[PDB]
């Protein structure tokens, strides 16, 4: 009966052991390529078209 | 929000990371050259009295047959601009063909 | 369940990684401009009173 809500803004500098365990994911505007790649390397259900929306996302749009 | 004037061309292809424009005639290009170079900015319509701001990445001129020419441009999107003049970062919706494009005063 | 009205186009290709649609006229397009933009959804028939749900990734006007 213990759960987490980890947060960050540059995830590439975090222990991946922990990220590995997260089931549901959320994201917002991303612009730094490194983060894009490190994320896409991990997300289960990421299509291709979706991957190209991140930079063009507005504020609040998630 | 000021006036914009006559357009120059219209859209022919859209995508999440690319937009293409075709230009109507030559004289317009001959006139607007200085404002059609790389790096510069363009305005596009997106319906509901809005506008999209875009940048340029490539130009082209093709030869036509029956000399005369036909000009093409590529772009990249940045953000939105309401009717008032407020700039917002990131676009929510995108435009479609047969929509007009205007120069940046 | 409800009624959908009238179609707008037809199919000209099929594959597990892509589908392609063509348009009837320019007037139907001029009319439903505001629902064929990227990110939107469509409906397709596959026989047997069923339907398929698809999204959009590209438009062109030759």
């Amino acid at each position: 009966g213990v759960t987490l809500m980890v947060v960050s803004q540059r995830p590439s500098e975090v222990s991946e052991t922990i990220f590995s365990q997260c089931s549901n994911f959320i994201s917002l505007r991303l612009t730094n390529a490194v983060d894009q790649t490190y994320v896409k390397s991990l997300l289960p259900d990421l299509s291709a078209g979706l991957g190209d929306l991140l930079p063009n996302l507005a504020q609040g749009e998630f | 929000m000021p006036d914009l004037g006559t357009p120059i061309g219209s859209v022919t292809d859209s995508s999440p990371s690319l937009i293409r424009i075709e230009i109507s005639s030559a004289e317009d290009f001959e006139k607007y050259k200085s404002m059609l170079g790389v790096g510069q900015y363009l305005l596009v319509a997106s319906g509901n009295n809005l506008y999209l701001l875009a940048s340029i990445t490539g130009v082209r001129a093709t030869h036509v047959e029956r000399g005369n020419f036909r000009f093409q441009i590529d772009t990249q999107p940045i953000g939105t601009l309401s009717e008032d003049g407020e700039f917002s970062r990131g676009s929510h919706s995108l435009p479609v063909p047969t929509e007009y494009a205007y120069v940046t005063p």
